[PDB]
Parts: C-alpha cells; structure tokens; sequence
C-alpha cells in the first residue's frame, strides 16, 4: 500500500509470499498446513512446473530472511479453479499444495474460511496485508455503486468490491475481523488505475467457494 | 557576403565536411553525417549518390533508435533579389515504419510563416528525384524542418542542387509510396471453426511455418451426444505464459477449464467429459514460436480408467480396493480417497455441530455414549477437522440404526464395535469448537498510533 | 473481473520480473540497451550499443523509480571486438569496464561463464526493457523476462538466408543477457522486425568469445 503504515512483526502470521523461481510473484493466504489459496490471474500459465514455485512461510521482511521465523517450502501441485476465464475474468482463484507439512509456530498460523450463509455488510472498516509488509484500512462497498462507477465491465455477484471512494490509498487477502476472529472476505485481484479516485477495487468473493476450498484441505 | 555566390552557399556535397551553412544552433537536435553506413542497421541507404561504393558521405538523422521525438530544422538565410524562380534539385531517401512528416516553411521579418510542403512514407529504396520552385522575391527566411521519430524513421538526403531560373521538365517522379506503418492491418481473428467428422490433420492457422502474432483463433471440437473428446499431441512447441492455450469445456455460457499447456516439449493429453471441447488460441506479440498439432479421437470414457464392478471400491485415482482400505486406517490410494472422511454430522445447525453419524465401512449410522470421555471427544473432534471438545450431552434416541460402541486404548486408534445391544441409547450431540483460526496468537502490544 | 492486475501492494512489482542480478541498464540520458554483469568490474553488452558516455546502472529494477538498491557506476573503458563486422553485425559483443568494483549482495551478483555450447531446445532466460507490442511504440518502464528454447541451426539459417553466421544462433532488448542453465550463452544482437512471421531472434554465441573476453580482462585488469 502506498498510503499504508508499517505493520507490527507477527500481527499477521497468515500472510505469506509466493516466489516463482526465487522472485516474489504473487500473494497467497495460508489456509491449511499444506494447502494455500491465491488468485488465479497471477499464477496462470505457470502450473506446469510446480518445482519452480516456492513459498516462504512466515516471511515479514525480505532483508531479514535469515531469521528462523521464515520457513521455506516447495510447491508440488497447483490447482486452478475450473470456472476461470481470461476474457471474462470470472472466479480467479487457485490453490497451491505444499511438499512437507509445517508446524503452527508463533509466526505461522492458518486463516479462517468464511462459512456459508455469512454475508459481510458494506461499510465495514478492516485492513488488509500481503520489503516491509504495510497495511491500510479498507472499507466494504456495495456491488451496485461498484458497477455504476465502472460500467465498462459487468461485475457479477461472484466478486465483492472494497476500497476508498475517493481513492488515493488502495494477491493480498481481504482480512475482516468478525467476533474477535479474522476471516477471508476476498483476495486482492486487480485494479484499473492505482492512486486514482473512484477506484474501490473488486475482490474475489471467497464465501462462494467454501466447499471448493475445504474439499482439498484434507 | 554579396560577392559570395548563392549556389556554393546552398549547394553542398559535404564529402569532407559541411560547407558554409546554418544547420542547427537553437533547437534540441543537430543533424549528423553518415559515411555510407553506421550503427543501427537499415539506416536508409548504404552509400551516397555521387560515390555510391561503400564510402559515400550523406546527411541523415542524427541517431538511430531515439527515446523520444526531436525537432530538427535546417535553417537558411535570404538571398539576392531574383526575378525568376529558383529550381531546387534534390533526391530524398525516405524509408521506415515510424517515419514522420517534414515541411519547408518560409519566414520573414513580420512573424509570418507558411506551410505547403509535407511528405511521409517510404519512397522506394533508392534516391527519389524531386523538384520544387520558389515564389520568393526579396525577403525569405526559408527553413527545412523535420522530426527525429522512433525506430525505423531514418531519412537521408544528399547533393542539394538549388539553382535559379526554371530547370528542364522533371520526368523522374516518385513511382509509389506504400504506407509501411499500416503494413497489412492484421484483423482476421478467424480461420478454422467448430470441427466435424474426424478430419484430424489440420493446421492451426499457419502451421507449416512459424505462426504470426496477434492471431486469435478458436477450435470448438464437437462430437455426438455421450461421446467425450481426446486431445492427444504428437508435437507441442509454444512460448511461455504469454502464449497459452485455454482449453475450454463450456458447452454453454458457463465455460469450464480443463488444462492449460504452454512452452516446448510434448505435454500430456487432455480428456474432456462433455461433447464440446472449445480450444482458443492466445498469443502475444513477442517471439512467436512454431506451433503444435492436434488430432482429436472421440469415443467413450477415454483417459478415465474403467472402474471395476462386483464389489470393487474405486478411489479417485483409478486404483481398486474392494475391502482392504475401506476407511480402516491405511493409505493405499495415494490421493487419500481410500481413507477419506467416512464420518459426518446430522441435523446440525452450523458446520461444527450435529449428531454422531458414523459409517463403519458402507452404511452410515449413529453411535452410543455409555463410556464417553474427553479423550475420545477430542479424538472425534480432530477426526472431524475441528478444535477441542467444548461440550457434549445427549438428547434422546432418534433411530434404531446399527450404532457402534466407541472405546479408548493407549495405542492411538479407537476401538469400534457395531453391536446392536443398548437400551435408551444416548446419541452424541457433538459440540466441538473450531481450531486455532486466524486470531492474534503472538504477543502484540496496543499502540493505536 | 481482474482484467488489469496492477493494484498490488508493498512488494509485488507492477507486472515485471525481478531477481535478475546480472541485469544492468546502460544509461546515457535514457535507457537504450541492456548489459551482462560477469564480474565486479566488467559488463558485457552488444557492439552496436557503443556510445561516448554510458552510465552503467547496476541493480536497477524501475528505470524511473528509485528503490534504494541501485548502483550507479560510470564506464571506465569500453573495448569492442576487433573483428566486429559492422555491415553484417558479426561479432556483436563488447566489454564495458566499470570505474569501481560493485558491491556484491543478494540483489547484485555475477553470472557464470559458458563452458559448453547451447544445445537445441535448451531453456534460456532473456531479460530487458524492450518493446512488448509488435506494432507501434510501447516501451514501459518495467523489466520483463522471457524464456525460449534454443532452435536448431538448420531452421535458424533457413529463417535468415545468408544472415546467420557461425557465431549466431536462434533461440530496448538490445544487449540483453541470454542465460541458459545458469550460463550466459547468448547476447541479443538484432532481429527482422518485432516478432515477425518466420523471423526468430538472432543471438551472438558467447562460447566462441569466452577466450577473447578472458584475454581482454586479463590484459586490462
């Protein structure tokens, strides 16, 4: 985030980074000890060589990789959502499997999946995350105003928008606290023009794919 | 000044160096001279018009690939008052893809300019003869402006021959200036369409050579009802993510994806489920590769191995395990389907609630809680993918199904026995909380600033 | 609908590849060619990219945004190949000596010299700030990488009749490093158009100039 403040080391243990051949390519949300969840629009076309991918778990600072809190892991399987598209760009989610199991350390904790029949109301301030992992508060907006602001593309119900109305501060997960517990309300998918007004930002609604994600956690 | 002839002032061969001229002193670009050839190849000609053999000096654009645009203008000065017009003989070498326009303006001491001459495009490959007269009598501050455009915009010129009077009949005009920036206007976006009876051998768009860029084709492989599609490949050599093949299996508006292959090397085959395999081509505009082949062979249940009947449980990878790994604690099927979750809830409001519905090997049923403890409580919590046992209490016996007697032992695995001998059975209303979810587990402080 | 994925956050550069330590940008007021960092005091580039004053920018990722990990070292001396045929672009390879030794770290390191010729089909890594569109002029300020297998010599000579020499083989981009299996095997030299039909990229084989580079470094260290 451009207009974001530095987050405390350890406040977001479920925030990791994906490295494609030793280069940070996209973000992912650690859901289980062996299966992650990331956007399909960034890992598309690279699922043929899973050995090249690698996920650094518990990563907070790139220059502080020598700390023992960072646990490296190797990818061996990438599963893209079947309903993914490149022309329509619908349901851009993809899971990635880990090679060996990892322990839930102090800086490595799993994220909570949004249960069914649970809709996040608009106007709900909750920050996101994903060198220094900064964070900034992002409120929730309605789909009608989001479609009216960007009439060039049809935003269906399968995605939810969240961002500032006036812009300026806009693979990262959409973490929104609920009953002293953070959920996965979306993933940072795309943006027309950063640091531009009337640009909330549409995120993939994870609550519509709970049974799809939980089917591979076992 | 006055005694100096105007021809030698204007006409110049610039073989060893520039004559008495005023080329550039104020603008942000200065013309350069090329001795036949220089760096940045395809810079117009390889020689001048006079010498013409690998050693000719001719003026051209200052550099080759420019980062941005530069205004280059050849200046001049007024001459003696001439009654007759001024014959201007010259031969330009305009060529390139991003060529810009050049004008010849006339200025005076009253802040008045005129613009009537302008050309742009590729004029052959040799020097194109040109002629233009001048209707200027006394005061004329003429200039020859141009622009240093992007790559493939180099323009050359040589042997200025401005004279007086009227020259002979100019019978050497430009034959045909073809617009190169719009070379072919590729907007086909077509080619092969939804296929038919097995004419498997077919080119994608231009297969027997490297394929061009910006091409967006589509191949909708169809078949009869109940027949699947197979996509065996004999040769596959494409580019990276920029050039992929989004194999689709939509059959309707809701399109589904099966596999996306790219790069060189023979990739694995595709085995569709429906009778309509849509194959779309997505190519970038950088480093187009050769291509690939596709020979579809329809049939029934291709790829998917035939499941064995007569009491043979087939896990999701095709392996058969009749009764050896029917949720007993083994990992024969590597996909985990043999040891899949044979436990669930029943009449549950939320996810982590419900009955104690249990399946020993085949049939689902309830259980009993005569020897229920916290050990087996957290055991069935973890087996159901939950946290620790918060509470557990029965309500009433609902059905008389084959309930199982749960037991405990230090060997780790629980002892089960589906005995139908139990009065007033206590059905377990399992109330297990969730596991360690995304909550603040570290020792964070409270610094609201 | 993620049609333009460019609203990323801290990290995750805006649609560009990174982690290429041997990639350097030659600057003379504007980006014109790339480079290849083989050691701490020498940079390999294309022969046609020779200029009077070139500022070798090491560790550059965004040519317009300063990230704090860049190393600006001026060129001390540039020595082109003596048999560089300017007409046919033969021996399109030159060496650029740095004025000071670069600080080797996790973002700036050295590339290994090639010890074997690249075989047909060898995967290679090519980087540069070249054009991404075949029509027009679209040169972004982002560093893009592209992989490509080495093509056969027969098809390479057939695609360019009389233009492919023994030191050439098919596989802002001028001078881009072509590293195959951790070894710099090729250098971007030229190409007919921008991704034209039956017109693959032409690359100069550094395996034939390993000895020349070693002799030039030893005689100018």
């Amino acid at each position: 985030i451009v207009g974001g403040s530095n987050a405390k080391e350890g406040a977001w243990p479920w925030v990791v980074g994906l490295y494609y051949g030793g280069r940070l390519l996209c973000g992912a949300s650690l859901v289980s000890s062996d299966w992650l969840v990331s956007a399909a629009a960034c890992v598309y076309g690279r699922n043929l060589e899973p050995s090249k991918w690698t996920a650094i778990l518990g990563l907070h600072m790139k220059s502080n990789l020598t700390s023992p809190q960072t646990v490296p892991r190797l990818i061996d399987e990438i599963v893209i959502n079947p309903h993914y598209n490149r022309r329509r760009k619908d349901n851009a989610i993809a899971m990635m499997h880990l090679e060996f199991k990892v322990n839930y350390t102090d800086y490595i904790q799993p994220i909570c999946l949004p249960e069914e029949n649970q809709v996040f109301p608009p106007g709900r301030n909750c920050s996101i995350a994903g060198n220094i992992l900064q964070e900034a508060d992002v409120p929730l907006l309605s789909n009608e105003r989001c479609q009216q602001q960007m009439p060039e593309y049809n935003i269906t119900e399968n995605m939810i928008c969240a961002g500032y109305e006036e812009g300026g501060i806009d693979g990262g997960p959409l973490m929104c606290q609920e009953n002293n517990r953070w959920f996965l309300a979306g993933v940072t998918s795309f943006g027309y023009k950063c640091a531009l007004p009337n640009r909330p930002g549409v995120y993939a609604r994870v609550s519509r794919f709970t049974e799809w994600i939980q089917s591979f956690l076992h | 000044s006055s005694e100096l002839n105007n021809y030698e002032k204007i006409n110049c061969n610039f073989e060893d160096g520039f004559c008495f001229w005023v080329q550039d002193l104020n603008d942000d670009n200065e013309w350069e001279r090329i001795q036949g050839s220089t760096f940045s190849p395809f810079t117009g000609p390889n020689f001048d018009h006079t010498f013409g053999n690998a050693s000719g000096f001719y003026i051209s654009t200052p550099t080759g690939p420019g980062g941005r645009q530069e205004r280059v203008g050849l200046l001049s000065l007024p001459l003696d008052p001439t009654l007759e017009p001024a014959c201007l003989s010259f031969w330009y070498h305009m060529y390139g893809e991003n060529v810009h326009k050049l004008s010849i303006n006339i200025s005076n001491d009253q802040n008045m300019e005129k613009t009537v001459f302008q050309k742009e495009g590729n004029y052959g490959d040799n020097w194109n003869y040109g002629q233009v007269t001048l209707n200027e009598t006394v005061k004329f501050k003429v200039a020859f402006n141009a622009f240093k455009n992007k790559i493939l915009s180099d323009i050359a010129l040589d042997d200025i021959s401005l004279t007086y009077g009227i020259c002979n009949g100019s019978l050497y005009p430009e034959p045909t200036l073809v617009p190169t920036p719009p070379p072919e206007l590729p907007t086909d976006c077509g080619g092969p369409f939804e296929l038919w009876e097995p004419n498997t051998t077919f080119s994608s768009t231009n297969f027997p050579n490297s394929y061009p860029n910006l091409a967006f084709c589509v191949w909708i492989l169809n078949a009869q009802k109940g027949k699947n599609i197979q996509l065996h490949f004999q040769e596959f050599d494409l580019e990276n993510i920029n050039d992929v093949v989004e194999i689709r299996d939509g059959e309707e508006a809701d399109s589904l994806l099966l596999a996306v292959y790219t790069g060189p090397g023979p990739v694995k085959d595709v085995f569709s489920t429906t009778n309509r395999m849509t194959v779309l081509l997505i190519t970038n505009d950088v480093l187009a590769r050769g291509g690939f082949k596709a020979n579809f062979t329809t049939g029934y249940h291709l790829g998917i191995p035939e499941p064995c009947k007569a009491d043979h449980f087939q896990c999701k990878n095709g392996e058969c395990v009749p009764l050896v790994n029917l949720c007993d604690g083994h990992l024969h099927c590597e996909d985990g389907s043999d040891e899949a979750d044979c436990v669930r809830f029943f009449n549950g409001t939320t996810n982590n609630n419900g009955l104690v519905r249990f399946r020993i090997q085949s049939i689902w049923h309830t259980a009993c809680a005569e020897n229920w403890t916290t050990q087996i409580s957290n055991d069935v919590c973890q087996l159901l993918g939950l946290g620790s046992g918060n509470s557990s209490k029965p309500i009433f016996p609902t059905d008389g199904g084959p309930f199982v007697k749960l037991n405990t032992a230090p060997d780790g695995h629980l002892i089960l026995t589906p005995s139908q001998q139990c009065l007033q059975d206590s059905l377990i209303r399992l109330q297990c909380n969730h596991k360690s979810c995304g909550k603040k587990l570290a020792a964070q402080d409270i610094t609201p600033k | 609908a993620p049609f333009d994925d460019d609203d990323k956050i801290v990290g995750g550069y805006n649609c560009e590849e990174n982690s290429v330590p041997y990639q350097v940008s030659l600057n003379s007021g504007y980006h014109f060619c790339g480079g290849s960092l083989i050691n701490e005091q020498w940079v390999v580039s294309a022969g046609h990219c020779y200029k009077s004053r070139i500022q070798v920018r090491l560790g550059e990722h965004n040519i317009e945004v300063l990230e704090g990990n860049e190393q600006f070292i001026n060129a001390a001396k540039i020595i082109r190949h003596p048999q560089y045929d300017r007409k046919t672009l033969n021996n399109d390879i030159m060496l650029i000596k740095l004025s000071s030794r670069a600080v080797i770290n996790a973002r700036v390191s050295t590339i290994s010299l090639p010890t074997a010729p690249p075989a047909t089909g060898t995967k290679c890594l090519i980087s540069g700030w070249g054009n991404t569109a075949s029509s027009g002029a679209d040169y972004p300020d982002e560093l893009q990488c592209l992989d490509a297998p080495v093509l056969s010599q027969a098809k390479c000579e057939a695609s360019y009749p009389g233009k492919i020499t023994s030191n050439m083989f098919c596989v802002g981009d001028s001078g881009g490093p072509v590293v195959c299996n951790g070894q710099l095997q090729g250098v971007v030299s030229w190409g007919d158009g921008c991704a034209q039909k039956n017109k693959p990229g032409v690359y100069t084989k550094v395996y034939n100039y390993v000895k020349w580079i070693k002799n030039t470094i030893a005689a100018n260290s």
